């Protein structure tokens, strides 16, 4: 769905 | 003929990895330690080991040339379904033919609540791989490579990929006919794409067995956030 944690880590 | 952008490409993608990678195994201490005696009993271990592993993947594909240039999306899709297959190719840099608390073998492998079905071929996998002897520069550009894949599920944008990826395997085939002496470069970029192909098979399998650890909320419990978002929930 959603992936803030993967998300944020990409910067 | 290794061209100036090449030889760039080879020097950022050594030293991201060196920034990604600490093979003192520092970070190994902050991790719930391993219990050998013992049911899922190195789940929780290997479970941190994993949840690590994908941040510093992360880290590492932030810093391949051309991947800046992709939507958060697709680098998201790239990265989720990439995660385990760089990990098990980073990881035979610490793999061992011959700490001992963070040596891992079968039994470990298994009280994560793994089966022959995968620990096998993996082992195979990591046995093969070493057999390639690779250069570091051939090392860090087939994880690139890998990340990179035009064909993964969900990609958007395949042309993009396709064309950073093409940039990197250029890379990866002069650098082996400039650099690599024969025997030693006989078909090795083959034999590279193939293991390549060994990983998604390793892929394949490992997510059906993740999702039967899963399952049960349990065994869940004793995972990671990071690795319920990545690896799936
Ligand atoms: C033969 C494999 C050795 C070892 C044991 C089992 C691991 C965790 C594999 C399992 C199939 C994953 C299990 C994960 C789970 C969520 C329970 O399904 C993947 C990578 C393997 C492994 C990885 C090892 C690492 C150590 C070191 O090389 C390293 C980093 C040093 O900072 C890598 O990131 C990870």
């Amino acid at each position: 769905k959603n992936h803030p944690m993967l998300m944020n880590l990409l910067k | 003929k290794l061209s100036e952008e090449q030889q760039h490409i080879i020097a950022i993608l050594l030293d991201a990895h060196h920034k990604t990678y600490d093979p003192t195994y520092a970070d190994f201490r902050d991790f719930r330690p391993p219990v050998r005696m013992s049911p899922l009993s190195m789940l929780p271990h290997l479970a941190d080991l994993v949840s690590y592993s994908i941040q510093k993947v992360i880290g590492f594909a932030k810093m391949i040339p051309g991947f800046r240039d992709l939507t958060s999306d697709d680098q998201i899709v790239l990265l989720k379904s990439s995660a385990i297959e760089v990990i098990m190719l980073r990881s035979n840099q610490s793999f061992t033919m011959d700490s001992q608390d963070y040596k891992y073998d079968v039994t470990d492998v298994s009280k994560a609540g793994h089966t022959l079905e995968l620990i096998e071929p993996l082992i195979k996998f990591q046995v093969g791989l070493k057999k390639l002897n690779l250069h570091e520069e051939e090392h860090v550009l087939l994880m690139a490579i890998c990340i990179v894949s035009p064909d993964r599920p969900g990609v958007q944008d395949a042309k993009l990929v396709e064309a950073i990826q093409d940039r990197l395997s250029n890379t990866l085939q002069t650098y082996i006919r400039c650099r690599h002496p024969p025997p030693g470069s006989h078909q090795l970029y083959a034999k590279m794409i193939q293991k390549l192909a060994d990983l998604r098979s390793l892929n394949e399998e490992h997510s059906k067995q993740y999702r039967s650890l899963s399952f049960q909320p349990e065994n869940s419990m004793k995972l990671t956030p990071l690795v319920l978002e990545v690896f799936g929930n």
